[PDB]
């Protein structure tokens, strides 16, 4: 029981790393093909820096 | 990582394409014996885009 509480917590923790990973961590999962689809660029990669 | 690298290979390539076409649009009409004109054409590699 508790390594599977861990575990749950832990493919959390991975989830939520994997949100932030690419291309600038954001909605990515569909966020890409909408943002190269159209000669358009992320908010969020314009305020990156 | 692979990924990012990728990304930012096929971005900056668009980017140099990108720039060097507009450079391109001075010497659009260029008169010179029977040349007429002057491009820089820019291409990717098959061999490297795959």
């Amino acid at each position: 029981v508790e390594r599977d509480e861990v575990a749950a917590q832990k493919r959390e923790l991975e989830k939520q790393i994997e949100r932030l990973s690419q291309p600038s961590g954001a909605e990515d999962s569909r966020m890409i093909a909408l943002a190269e689809r159209f000669g358009g660029v992320l908010l969020s990669e314009i305020y990156d820096d | 990582s692979s990924k990012s690298v990728a990304n930012i290979i096929r971005k900056t390539i668009q980017r140099e394409q990108n720039r060097i076409r507009m450079l391109n649009q001075g010497l659009q009409a260029v008169s010179f014996g029977q040349v007429r004109g002057v491009r820089l054409n820019v291409n990717v590699r098959e061999s490297h885009a795959i």
